[PDB]
């Protein structure tokens, strides 16, 4: 009926990490290779995602309990979950009015046609957009959004994990925090937890379709030379 | 994974 | 006393390739990650050099005889000589008045201090600039510049080469073309050939100092993630 | 050297 201190500290420190790793002004987007509108958009989107992977890594290191995992598991978790966390964190810029990601003026307004020009087909972009509207309709609190990102990042069901008991425990405490939070702090949220956990199963399916379409890019040297090294390392198969 | 190690401090 | 047809065709096709691979307007420089003035300049210069490596590869494929080498030797030659050809082709933008590379306004005017901000010390930049002024003072004709770049690219004394007899032959024909050209086509050039071949020994020394300072960058993941994949492949050790 | 091979046609 009332969150413990430890459950409050997990929220406090998770909300702080997202505030440090997510610029609402999107001003760093001018350091990327510019967008062009043969795959004209791939260099900008590669840069954008590569920057985002750096931000996700920063979030991760501050999730209570993550830093104490072994370097192998931290990388295993990051490598499998990075795109899901990016899809998740991108909802903050998604807009229902135009069905795009508005991170700037005409330049960094990312329509669905722009991500096609980066090598991805509609079979990925069709579910991803609908995922974004359904996530947007949830009108998640900041605490929930953040909690959901950290719950995603702490899934034991990922290729590579070894200590899937101890990260299972970390994910359990966070799920408990999220349920406590919704129950105590969100009027009308009685159904929210179930829908949110449903969004994680959606992410798995988007994650598969992305990694399939990425594999197609990374095996064509003419496009893989447009990727950054971090992107190549994180989504690579090593 | 040279780069992820470094970024993970 | 008069160039043969074959020696003219080698000039014609070499001059054409450089005209296709070298934009005097430097307009593609707006597709690079912008320059910033911790190594602020590394992302722009990495992009700039990576683009240049692509242009050098295009030059190479049109050097008469290069395409008929084995893929191994072509890569061996490109990998060892790329930076020398870039240093060489950069003289076209170098300016004696300001001792910089003027490829644009204030943005793409590359002072010596800017290349420091990309991880290189004066022990490389001091000889490189003096190399550029001494190359600039030669006031090479276009035919000579081009011929010199192709002679650089066809050095048999490079790590990796296998058929150093057949590329020795290709380099010999080109040296013959350059001497014929200077003797017949350049008043006061009686001494030019010797100074030019002296510039190749300079390049070897600059090449060493660069590869030494690059090795230092590529072993620090925080800077090597700012490189492009082509750069990593060409200057890497594999 | 996947990329140089490709660029060398
Ligand atoms: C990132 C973020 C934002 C938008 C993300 C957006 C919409 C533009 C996105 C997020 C996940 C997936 C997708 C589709 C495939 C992407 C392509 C990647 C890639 O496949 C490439 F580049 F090669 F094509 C890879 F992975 F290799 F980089 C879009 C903007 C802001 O909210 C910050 C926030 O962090
Ligand atoms: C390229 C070109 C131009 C300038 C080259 C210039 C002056 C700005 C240069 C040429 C060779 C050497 C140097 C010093 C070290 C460079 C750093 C590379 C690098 O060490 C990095 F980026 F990591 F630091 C590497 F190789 F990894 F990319 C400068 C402009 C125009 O004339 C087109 C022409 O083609």
């Amino acid at each position: 009926h009332m969150l413990s201190d430890e459950q409050m500290q997990i929220i406090n420190s998770l909300v702080e990490a997202h505030h440090k790793t997510y610029d609402d002004s999107y001003s760093d987007f001018v350091r990327f290779r510019p967008p062009v509108r043969r795959l004209s958009m791939l260099p900008h989107l590669a840069d954008l995602v590569s920057y985002s992977i750096q931000k996700v890594i920063g979030f991760a290191k501050m999730i209570p309990g993550f830093r104490d995992l072994t370097a192998e598991d931290q990388i295993a978790l990051l490598k499998s979950s990075a795109i899901e966390i990016i899809m998740l964190r991108s909802n903050q810029s998604f807009s229902l009015e135009d069905m795009s990601w508005s991170c700037g003026g005409p330049d960094f307004k990312y329509c669905i046609n722009d991500v096609t020009k980066a090598g991805h087909t509609l079979e990925l972009l069709e579910p991803l957009v609908k995922f974004q509207v359904g996530l947007k309709k949830l009108k998640l609190h900041e605490e929930e959004h953040v909690l959901l990102m950290a719950i995603c990042l702490l899934s034991p069901d990922r290729p590579g994990v070894q200590d899937h008991v101890r990260i299972e425990a970390l994910q359990d405490r966070l799920c408990d925090v999220l349920q406590a939070y919704i129950r105590i702090q969100h009027p009308g949220g009685r159904l929210l937890y179930a829908k949110m956990i449903q969004k994680l199963a959606d992410l798995r399916s988007l994650n598969e379709e992305h990694s399939k379409q990425y594999r197609s890019l990374s095996f064509q040297p003419e496009h893989s030379m447009q990727l950054t090294p971090l992107v190549l390392e994180v989504f690579g198969s090593e | 994974h040279k780069i992820l190690h470094r970024l993970l401090q």
